[PDB]
């Protein structure tokens, strides 16, 4: 039967609610396209090479677990560079984007240190970005979750697109998350994949593409989907008449 | 003055104390009394001290009312005394959350030599200990191995000599088999809980009968048999108590049951992953069909990220046999997509309006299981009570 492999690093976390919902919703999208996916979860990194993976995930973890997840990454940080710049996808999400670029400053200036696999870095402040986003893009649709995250990540690559309500990356740019090659990454909770199907299918897309798989029928019910996101667009919507009749 | 020329115009008067349990046991006892058109006394939770019992004692008295059902403040047991002498008082237990031995000290001291009915305990060695303040002592409890409690570790020295306790069996912490070189021991008792189990409500195996009930929660099986023993000391048989214990229910919204002629239904709020597995996991201890009616608030007090019920495991209603799922709450379509990701294959009735969703499930002849997390809890049990009255 045709497969796909995840490699879901870190997942040796206090929580993981993000992790689980991205990659159940992965394996459902691709089951209705009868491809059967297989969850390898890397927590020693040690000899790992990326022969064997069609999409990563990194998800995100407290202070303390993304540095501990970083220090174990930075041991591989040349084959995922690699794997990376000949097209591998990858999903991250909040720490686990964040971690790839060059350093991240904590409110109280001290300086961590990321994997560097992208030259950005990220600046936290106390007061948060919060609440609900909605953002579109020419290659995801529309996408709509929830942001709560004190970082702003000052990035110069391209993103997940527009953000019509909310803040996304920083307090100026009006634009979510990264797009590099077929690596993604984002603030979005949600997680950000149940209700956003046409990431899902860009990533499973890509693997299948690049390991010369079929990834059909292409087009299938997303009716649950849709009436989820008009949920968040609806209200988005009350939001901004509220502001504009201020 | 008053209260006493009121209280003696009631023939029997029930205390009710101990640090836990009180209210529980309390409301056992008066809906069993008046389920037999028995009039009666009755305070509550927030009436247990000596203003809020003589309030009660003023309200309430009535020409017919010939029993009065008291949970007493175990601090304001002195003050109360001066005032009224109950004819029977029920201790359920006494946790420290030395100042527990001082305390059942004062109440002793209290009550010795009145004439009074203790009902105590016998597994609890501090309950016990109040033995020495009268004459006419009824002793409840449970067999070693009724149940297994969750278990919880310290040595406690016994109240009468000042050794530390040696126990024989543990049910949970300082309630258990105990028997000191003294004398000093877990005595036998009248009425015992020989078994129970919850599944998902307490069932009771006291006496060699069986108490199908309609609350849960392990901790409970002691209240209904101090609720029990006091009902049997007041003469009532078995099967009166079997009555009005098969009928009584939570009023909170934690395992709260309702029923009219064939339907039945129960509420539990659920607002984290652990409170959603034990919420889904109780309708398949319960038999036949199942209709749920499921309800995920955003607001503030519920919190706005909802990611967390991809954490519970909604997988496992594919285990159950369930004639419809009615999803509700402002998220009711983040729990439609997360059961279409659950691939649990049953219809899904999506009715952001709490009261409608609520209501619909009396439509299915099957057992309604309502789940709300915080802010749906309110409007969710408010229909269930209107659609059960
Ligand atoms: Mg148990
Ligand atoms: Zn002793």
């Amino acid at each position: 039967m045709h497969e796909l492999t995840i490699y879901h690093f870190m997942s040796d976390k206090l929580n993981l609610y993000s992790d689980i919902g991205n990659i159940i919703a992965l394996r459902q999208r691709a089951k209705k396209r009868n491809i059967k996916v297989n969850v390898v979860e890397i927590n020693e990194t040690e000899g790992i090479t990326f022969d064997e993976c069609d999409i990563f995930f990194i998800g995100g973890g407290s202070d303390r677990e993304q540095a501990l997840a970083t220090k174990e990454l930075s041991k591989i940080k040349t084959p995922l560079k690699e794997a990376i710049e000949d097209g591998m996808p990858g999903l991250t999400i909040c720490g686990g984007y964040q971690f790839l670029g060059k350093k991240y400053i904590t409110p109280d200036g001290t300086e961590l240190e990321g994997l560097g696999i992208l030259d950005f870095y990220t600046e936290s402040k106390t007061n948060r970005l919060t609440g609900d986003i909605v953002i579109e893009s020419d290659t995801f649709g529309t996408i709509v979750g929830f942001e709560n995250h004190g970082g702003r990540t000052y990035h110069d690559f391209g993103t997940l697109g527009h953000v019509t309500f909310g803040y996304g990356n920083n307090d100026e740019d009006k634009k979510e998350g990264i797009h590099y090659k077929n690596l993604l990454g984002t603030y979005l909770h949600g997680p950000i994949l149940p209700k956003n199907y046409e990431i899902t299918d860009y990533l499973l897309e890509k693997a299948c593409e690049r390991k010369g798989i079929p990834f059909e029928p292409k087009e299938i019910d997303n009716e649950a989907e849709i009436q989820a996101k008009q949920v968040l667009i609806d209200r988005a919507n009350r939001q901004k008449k509220s502001r504009l009749e201020h | 003055d008053v209260l006493r020329k009121l209280a003696e115009q009631v023939d029997d008067i029930v205390f009710i104390s101990g640090t836990n349990g009180k209210t529980t046991t309390s409301n056992l006892i008066g809906h069993t009394l008046k389920a037999n058109n028995i009039q009666i006394i009755h305070n509550n939770e927030g009436a247990n001290m000596a203003a809020g019992i003589t309030s009660a004692f003023i309200m309430q008295s009535t020409p017919k009312t010939k029993i009065a059902v008291i949970e007493i403040d175990e601090g304001s047991i002195p003050r109360v005394l001066k005032e009224v002498t109950p004819s029977m008082m029920v201790f359920t237990n006494f946790f420290r959350d030395g100042e527990i031995d001082i305390m059942v000290n004062n109440i002793a001291e209290t009550i010795s030599n009145k004439g009074i009915k203790l009902l105590l305990n016998a597994d609890d060695p501090f309950v016990s200990r109040l033995k020495i303040a009268s004459d006419t002592i009824v002793y409840y409890g449970m067999k070693a191995h009724a149940h297994e409690f969750e278990q919880s570790n310290e040595s406690r020295y016994c109240p009468n000599c000042g050794r530390l306790l040696q126990y024989d069996y543990i049910h949970y912490n300082q309630i258990g088999h105990y028997h000191c070189q003294c004398g000093f021991k877990r005595e036998q008792a009248k009425y015992e809980i020989s078994s129970f189990d919850v599944a998902p409500f307490l069932y009771l195996n006291i006496n060699d009968e069986k108490y199908d009930m309609k609350i849960a929660g392990d901790f409970n099986a002691y209240n209904a048999l101090a609720a029990y023993t006091v009902l049997r000391e007041l003469g009532l048989n078995e099967q009166t108590i079997k009555n009005g214990f098969e009928t009584y229910t939570s009023d909170n919204g934690r395992m709260q049951y309702f029923k009219k002629e064939r339907k039945e239904a129960m509420i539990n709020l659920a607002k984290n992953p652990a409170g959603m597995n034990a919420s889904l996991s109780v309708g398949e201890q319960l038999e036949g069909e199942k209709v749920y009616v499921i309800s995920l608030n955003d607001n503030a007090a519920d919190g706005r990220d909802t990611s967390w019920i991809y954490d519970a495991d909604f997988e496992k209603l594919s285990k159950q046999q369930i004639e419809a799922i009615i999803v509700t709450g402002t998220r009711a379509e983040e729990l439609q997509l997360r059961l279409k990701l659950a691939e649990v294959e049953v219809p899904i009735i999506v009715e952001r309006d709490i009261y409608k969703a609520t209501a619909k499930t009396m439509d299915y002849k099957g057992f309604t299981v309502a789940i709300p997390n915080y802010t749906s809890l309110a409007p969710m049990l408010e229909q269930l009570n209107r659609s059960f009255e």
